[PDB]
């Protein structure tokens, strides 16, 4: 990637820590932040044995995709809408991470202007 | 360079030898002389049956040895292990054990005639 | 040992073939398989064995240096792929003199002529020791190599070893 | 269930078939290397079955048939594990397996003991399926050494070569 | 195997097929009996030409303190069908 | 079976790369007395062979051909289902 | 090995070819074309790509969250 | 040349060349082909450590020194830019995957008395 | 021009590139052809019972045995305990042992003290 | 042309 | 294990650069293929690193079978310089050969594509070491030189092989074995990753310079 670049060979403190980041509070800057919604209940994915890492907020599309290659046997072909909606939310779930890294990298950049402005005039 | 005089004779001498032994290696007509057999019946039958090599031929003779060997190999066997699986195995505790089977949402149970209730409807979305 | 020409020919052979390797397309070989030929004409006259020696010996550091680290090798060679591959069947001849009477029935043919070389062997020794004895030095035999038969009807000296041996493609 | 396990274990024992009736005095020669590709064969089309079935409903199970020894609190047992691994690589080890024994029926066929050769591929055969489909590490282990012995075996199948016995 | 077997006949006309192929030798001044050094005037150097294109020819090394004695096609062909023990 | 072997003299080093090798070895004052030797391998059969891009290609033409008639059964026959 | 077609040698030549190889050689070749031409024109995007990367760096400083750098 | 006498027990046997039998010549008739001796020859003291299949002393196209120098800055260079790598990691620019019900508190072992700290997560 | 080569213990010297290979005079010609007798020699005695059609048996090898008598019943009765051979033998029969003693003696106090103290995990740990 | 194979007894 | 498999992959695929004996090249390109599983136990993919070695079983086995075809062939020679002129003698051999090589070196929708690609994107877009990143791509670019060096030598240019070789691959055992074989390393990729059930979460959302790392390499 070329953040890696911005992080080794620049400042290392206006970037993203991977394995300490969000460092600001959920609220700083949205004044009345909505929380997330899971569709699928605890007993529902426990009954279809989803592994651990597949229990994320996407786990109610893989649900019906895994029921529907069940009941579509032995035409393997079938259920590929079922299967790319599962993967369209991934990439929505994706796309969510990597704002949480800008939004990570523009805070450390807006703290890092406090520090400039309160030592300048101070 | 070049062999001498008595090399050549050597040779040569060693060469004739080495092919009269080698020529002497080989067998005769006659030979090897099997002795008498205990041929079966049902071997006879088939050699004189696929001497004229037609296809139609062929075709009874490989789905014959195919049809005892599915017999000999598939299915004794499986009857044996399906015994030993089904009144000597299976008849003690934690023997085989199967992962139970996935219950998704909206199935029916053949067990008791239970519905699983269907999942919540999701929010929107599309693509 | 090994005298002054013949180094010079093992020499120019084993550079054709580590260059051949080098080439691998035969236009490419043969194009500086002549260049290396030359190498060699350009000094064939030489007189000076002083000179000469030199020349063998500075010929042999070039070729060291420019070997392939991987030359070719013919397979059945010394460090190819087939060598010995095939000593797993060649089997003595002496081993037939064990097999039972009942695996001997099946080949009447093959072990009564092998009989016959037996007598041929067996009648021909005392002539064959008889023949080293009077064409050898008092001291002792000085080389390796072994006199032809003189008369008719005598075998060669120390044959049965090297007629009866192993095929190189048994069974 | 009583077809995924049957089925399952049938492969094993269909590959073992060979070798005792070679050991023994059950066969005719001439028709080994042609008897043990048969063999294969049957064995990928039996091993496909229980395949077929975990893709359909992802079933899988257990089979700890016979009890071998107990060291006090440990208690050691015949067990294969039928499950996602064992039933995708079963099939596929099979099938190679297949065309690589009718490759070597042509490879093979000046070798005076060719026999021999085809048992020892199927002793390897057997012994990998012991190692994919072990369930416990003494079994696994039984798998993982009889794999060597018989690369060795292989390995130095000209045995009158230095270089191949190095 | 499963390749044609050799023959002395066979041997012998793949010698002389690869000599007549030779341009430093004159093909009808050729036989089964011309010395190299002593009849067609070759260099020493040539007869290592010669016996490289006479194991690239059949596929087998012929090491060199054999390969620095065959002065004669004839030669060549008897020491090819000894190693290869061809008899007929 | 006596093999035949052709004629020796059909085996020539014009019109094969070996003639490009006696030229740059005639302008040193060298000749290639192997020349015919090796000229087999550049005649018959043997000549004009393929190039690597050319090998990757076996069978593109055929497949291709398969290939619009497999879409061109795409585009028509998708107004009844 | 002993079967097949009896395909006599050839000395320094072309050797011998029967028409039933180079059928099959020639179909499965263009069998191999054929799935490589059919699976691009269905799943082009399995090898290209499937979904937009978005890019960071336009994303409006509201809907990340970053407040005016006055507050 | 027999060995050096320091009380070793090595006594008047012959010291021979330490070269393995790979060196010896591969072509000539030996009485022993695989192991390349001639019968009454006198045995190297190591012949058994000296066999086809076990050491071997045979001229290399490279020098000994230089192998050693090459395989051992190989090693050592690779070893190196591993642990550059480790402290430097590549990572694509995302924050933490985000899993509900606490982080799967129950479904990943835990009490299911004891109730975890609430770790919900919001919309971006 | 050309890197010189250098032999080494595990990489014997090229016979091409040896010097004594080049500057052979008359006293060495004479050596390579004695040896060459004592060469000759042994194999005609070798090949004199080999050929032999009336021997069923072992050609005893005097040089075999030599070796194998050399190698086992010849070392103590020409051994010295010298200064060479004392440290060697206690270097290599009594160091080993003395440091492996340390090894587990030092690794079994350790854990002998932790399982004492409650600090070592032993839960499941109920086959010794 | 069927040439002799010299094998060991395996009649024991 | 990462970096265990990445000096694997890297360091084999070197050596099979300059390798001349052709079942030493194949030998080499396994021992290559092997630490790139390594590799995915590395990234925590244990399930892509199955799928590799089932789809690497098709491929791999064939390319076997056509260097004995071609040895054989040759009267046991191994040694690709002494070969050549196969391309049009050995049709059958010289197509299996071919597919093999494209399903090795990652031809888009073959059997190796099915793994080696995603195997690929799931280590650029990983929390992993760099270096063993940066030597599993060069490796990567390693296997399809040697994969040109086989089908260079072996079956291009004009031929280097002895005067009377008795080139023949008209028997149905070889045929046959090969043909299902080939089949597996076309469709045996699609077919398995279309009905094993998915275990993980596959990353699928990347820069597009990610996701055309297997394929560019591959192709300079
Ligand atoms: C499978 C095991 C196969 C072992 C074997 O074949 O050895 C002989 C076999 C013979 O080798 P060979 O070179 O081919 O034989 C050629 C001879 O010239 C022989 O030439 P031949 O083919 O003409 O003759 C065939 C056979 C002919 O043999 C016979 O005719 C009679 C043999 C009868 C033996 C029966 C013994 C038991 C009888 C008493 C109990 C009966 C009570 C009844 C109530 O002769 C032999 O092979 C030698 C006899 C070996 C007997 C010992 C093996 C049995 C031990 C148990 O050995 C090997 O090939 C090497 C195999 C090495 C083993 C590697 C794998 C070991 C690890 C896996 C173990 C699996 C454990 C079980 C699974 C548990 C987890 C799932
Ligand atoms: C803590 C590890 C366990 C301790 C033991 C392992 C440490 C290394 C010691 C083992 C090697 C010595 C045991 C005797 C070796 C017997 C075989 C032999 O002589 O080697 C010949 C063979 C030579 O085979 P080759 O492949 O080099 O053949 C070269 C060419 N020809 C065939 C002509 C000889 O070498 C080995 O196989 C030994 C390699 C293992 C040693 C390296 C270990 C990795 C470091
Ligand atoms: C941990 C790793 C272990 C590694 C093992 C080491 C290798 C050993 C060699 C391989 C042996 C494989 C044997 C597989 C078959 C099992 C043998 C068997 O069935 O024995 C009878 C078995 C008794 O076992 P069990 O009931 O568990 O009681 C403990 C006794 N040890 O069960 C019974 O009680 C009887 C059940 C069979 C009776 C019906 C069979 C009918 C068949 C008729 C046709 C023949
Ligand atoms: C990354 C995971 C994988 C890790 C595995 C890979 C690690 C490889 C590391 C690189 C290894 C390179 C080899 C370095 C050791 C070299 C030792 C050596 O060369 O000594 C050999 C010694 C030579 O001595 P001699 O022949 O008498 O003359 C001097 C020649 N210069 O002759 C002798 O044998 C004498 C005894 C000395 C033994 C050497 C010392 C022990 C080491
Ligand atoms: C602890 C034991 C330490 C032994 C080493 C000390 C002995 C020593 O250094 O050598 C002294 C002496 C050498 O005498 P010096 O004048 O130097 O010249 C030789 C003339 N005899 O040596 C001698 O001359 C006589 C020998 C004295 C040493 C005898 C005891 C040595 C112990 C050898 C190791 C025993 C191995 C036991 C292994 C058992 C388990 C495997
Ligand atoms: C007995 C052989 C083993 C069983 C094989 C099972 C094959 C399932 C049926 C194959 C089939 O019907 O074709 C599926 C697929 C071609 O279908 P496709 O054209 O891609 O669909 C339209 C895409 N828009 O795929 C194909 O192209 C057909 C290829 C069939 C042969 C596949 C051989 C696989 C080898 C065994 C794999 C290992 C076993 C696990
Ligand atoms: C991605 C990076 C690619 C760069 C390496 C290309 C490469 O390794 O090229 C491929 C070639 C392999 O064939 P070769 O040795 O040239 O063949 C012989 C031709 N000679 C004689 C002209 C050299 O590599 C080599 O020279 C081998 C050593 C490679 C060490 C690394
Ligand atoms: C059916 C199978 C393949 C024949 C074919 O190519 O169609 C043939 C090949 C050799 C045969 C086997 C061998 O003849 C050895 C056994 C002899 C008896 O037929 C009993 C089973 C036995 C094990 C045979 C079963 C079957 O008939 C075989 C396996
Ligand atoms: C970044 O995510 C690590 C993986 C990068 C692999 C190398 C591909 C080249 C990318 C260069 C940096 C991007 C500059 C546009």
């Amino acid at each position: 990637g070329a953040h890696l670049a911005r992080r080794y060979l620049g400042d290392a403190s206006v970037e993203p820590d991977p394995l300490r980041m969000p460092t600001f509070p959920p609220d700083y800057g949205f004044p009345e932040r909505k929380e997330r919604e899971m569709v699928a209940t605890q007993q529902e994915m426990n009954d279809a044995q989803l592994v651990l890492q597949q229990r994320d907020y996407c786990a109610h599309y893989l649900i019906r995709f895994l029921k529907c290659k069940r009941d579509s046997f032995p035409n393997f072909l079938a259920c590929k809408h079922e299967r790319h909606d599962w993967d369209y939310c991934e990439h929505l779930d994706y796309v969510k991470r990597m704002k949480e890294f800008e939004r990570e990298r523009r805070l450390l950049q807006r703290k890092k202007r406090r520090e400039q402005r309160e030592a300048d005039m101070a | 360079s070049g062999y001498t005089p008595e090399e050549k004779l050597r040779l040569q001498q060693l060469r004739e030898l080495r092919r009269r032994w080698l020529k002497d290696q080989e067998l005769s007509p006659r030979e090897p002389v099997l002795p008498p057999q205990r041929v079966s019946p049902v071997e006879r039958f088939w050699n004189k049956f696929l001497q004229d090599g037609a296809l139609w031929k062929n075709v009874i003779y490989k789905t014959y040895r195919h049809s005892i060997f599915a017999f000999t190999h598939v299915l004794i066997p499986v009857w044996i292990i399906h015994y030993y699986l089904k009144y000597h195995v299976t008849t003690k505790p934690y023997t085989i054990v199967e992962k139970k089977p996935r219950i998704f949402p909206g199935d029916t149970i053949l067990e008791t005639g239970e519905v699983i209730p269907p999942m919540k409807e999701f929010p929107d979305q599309h693509h | 040992y090994l005298t002054h020409q013949q180094k010079v020919l093992r020499l120019y052979k084993r550079a054709l073939r580590h260059l051949e390797s080098w080439c691998i397309h035969r236009d490419k070989y043969r194009y500086f398989a002549c260049l290396l030929r030359a190498r060699f004409d350009e000094h064939k006259n030489e007189k000076d064995m002083v000179k000469a020696t030199q020349l063998l010996r500075e010929a042999e550091e070039e070729f060291w240096h420019g070997q392939h680290p991987q030359p070719y090798i013919f397979p059945e060679s010394p460090g190819g792929t087939s060598y010995e591959r095939y000593e797993c069947y060649k089997v003595p001849e002496w081993c037939l003199d064990d097999w039972h009477p009942s695996e001997k029935a099946m080949y009447p043919d093959y072990f009564a002529k092998r009989e016959q070389w037996k007598k041929l062997r067996r009648e021909s020794w005392e002539r064959e020791v008889k023949q080293l004895q009077e064409e050898t030095p008092v001291g002792g035999p000085r080389t390796e190599a072994l006199p032809p038969a003189r008369k008719q009807g005598d075998l060669p000296p120390l044959w049965w070893h090297i007629v009866t041996r192993p095929r190189e493609r048994p069974m | 269930m009583n077809m995924f396990s049957s089925l399952s274990l049938v492969t094993l024992l269909l590959l073992t078939m060979p070798i005792m009736m070679m050991s023994f005095n059950t066969y005719k020669p001439s028709n080994y290397p042609l008897y043990v590709k048969t063999a294969i064969s049957y064995a990928f089309i039996t091993s496909m079955i229980p395949t077929m079935m975990f893709i359909h409903s992802g079933q899988e199970l257990i089979i700890s048939n016979w009890h071998w020894l107990t060291i006090q609190t440990l208690k050691l047992s015949l067990s294969f594990k039928m499950d996602y691994f064992s039933m995708m690589f079963i099939p596929v080890a099979l099938f190679v397996t297949w065309s690589i024994m009718e490759f070597s029926m042509w490879y093979m066929y000046s070798d005076p003991n060719i026999n021999k050769f085809f048992k020892y591929l199927l002793l390897f055969l057997i012994t990998m399926l012991i190692l994919v489909t072990a369930n416990n590490l003494f079994q696994l282990f039984i798998g993982w050494e009889g794999v060597g012995i018989m690369s060795f075996l292989l390995i130095g199948w000209w045995y009158g070569r230095a270089d191949a016995n190095t | 195997s499963d390749a044609p077997p050799l023959t002395l006949e066979g041997i012998k006309d793949r010698v002389l097929y690869v000599l007549k192929l030779y341009d430093k030798i004159d093909p009808e001044k050729l036989s089964v009996n011309s010395h190299f050094m002593k009849d067609l005037g070759l260099d020493s150097l040539d007869q290592v030409e010669i016996i490289m294109a006479m194991e690239d020819e059949f596929g087998f090394e012929i090491p060199d303190i054999d390969a620095e004695k065959l002065m004669c096609p004839q030669e060549i062909v008897d020491y090819i069908a000894d190693k290869k023990d061809v008899y007929e | 079976s006596k093999m035949e072997l052709p004629d020796y003299k059909q085996w020539k080093i014009e019109g094969t790369p070996l003639e490009t090798v006696q030229e740059k070895l005639a302008a040193r004052g060298l000749r290639d007395p192997w020349g015919r030797n090796e000229a087999w391998r550049y005649m018959g059969g043997f000549a004009n062979n393929v190039s690597f891009v050319g090998a990757l290609l076996k069978g593109f033409k055929w497949g291709f051909a398969a290939f619009v008639v497999a879409i061109g059964a795409e585009y028509y026959l998708e107004s009844q289902k | 090995a002993g079967g097949g077609a009896h395909i006599e040698p050839r000395y320094r030549q072309f050797p011998q070819l029967t028409r039933s190889q180079v059928i099959q050689a020639e179909f499965f070749s263009a069998t191999m074309w054929f799935w490589i031409l059919w699976r691009f024109w269905h799943d082009s995007d399995a090898v290209l790509g499937h979904f937009p990367y978005p890019d960071p760096s336009q994303w409006t400083d509201e809907e990340l969250g970053i407040p005016p750098d006055d507050e | 040349e027999p060995y050096p006498d320091d009380g070793t027990g090595y006594g008047d046997y012959p010291k021979l060349p330490d070269r393995s039998q790979q060196e010896r010549d591969p072509w000539y008739d030996w009485d022993h082909p695989d192991l390349r001796l001639n019968w009454g020859e006198p045995m190297h003291w190591d012949l058994d450590m000296y066999i086809r299949n076990r050491v071997d002393t045979s001229p290399t196209p490279v020098n000994w020194n230089l192998m050693c120098k090459h395989l051992f800055g190989f090693v050592a260079f690779m070893l190196f830019m591993f642990w550059v790598g480790e402290t430097y990691p590549a990572y694509q620019p995302v924050g933490p995957k985000q899993y509900p019900y606490n982080n799967l508190y129950l479904e990943r072992g835990g009490d299911p008395n004891k109730e975890p700290e609430p770790v919900v997560h919001y919309e971006i | 021009s050309f890197p010189k080569y250098e032999a080494s213990r595990l990489s014997s010297l090229p016979t091409t590139l040896d010097p004594a290979e080049y500057d052979i005079s008359s006293e060495t010609r004479k050596a390579q052809a004695e040896r060459l007798a004592i060469r000759s020699r042994l194999k005609r005695e070798y090949q004199l019972q080999y050929y032999d059609p009336s021997r069923r048996g072992v050609i005893e090898d005097p040089a075999l045995v030599r070796w194998t008598y050399a190698r086992s019943a010849n070392i103590y009765p020409n051994f010295r305990p010298n200064t060479k051979t004392s440290l060697l033998g206690a270097l290599f029969g009594i160091g080993p042992l003395v440091f492996w003693y340390y090894v587990f003696k030092t690794d079994r106090d350790r854990k002998e003290k932790l399982i004492q103290e409650g600090k070592l995990d032993r839960t499941f740990n109920i086959s010794y | 042309k069927r040439l002799f194979i010299i094998k060991p007894s395996g009649f024991y | 294990t990462l970096c265990l498999g990445a000096i694997t992959t890297l360091f084999t695929a070197m050596c099979a650069l300059t390798q001349n004996d052709i079942k030493k090249i194949i030998a080499f390109s396994t021992s290559s293929q092997l630490g790139l599983m390594m590799v995915t136990i590395g990234i925590n993919q244990p399930y892509l690193a199955f799928l590799h070695i089932c789809t690497h079983a098709f491929f791999k086995a064939m390319l076997f079978m056509c260097s004995g075809s071609i040895i054989h062939s040759l009267n046991d020679e191994q040694d690709i310089r002494k070969m050549g002129g196969l391309f049009k003698a050995m049709p059958f051999t010289t197509t299996a050969l071919i597919v093999g090589s494209l399903a090795l070196t990652g031809m888009p929708f073959l059997t190796g594509f099915y793994s080696k690609d995603l195997i690929i994107e799931a280590a650029n877009t990983s929390y992993t070491n760099a270096w063993a990143l940066l030597m599993t791509l060069i490796a990567t670019s390693f296997t399809a030189i040697y994969s040109t060096r086989i089908i260079f030598f072996a079956l291009l240019g004009q031929p280097r092989f002895p005067t009377l070789v008795n080139i023949n691959e008209n028997n149905p055992l070889l045929i046959n074995s090969i043909k299902r074989l080939l089949i597996g390393s076309l469709f045996a990729g699609y077919i398995i990753s279309n009905n094993i059930p998915p275990t993980t979460i596959p990353q699928m959302t990347m820069p597009y310079y990610l996701k055309t790392t297997a394929l560019i390499v591959t192709i300079l």
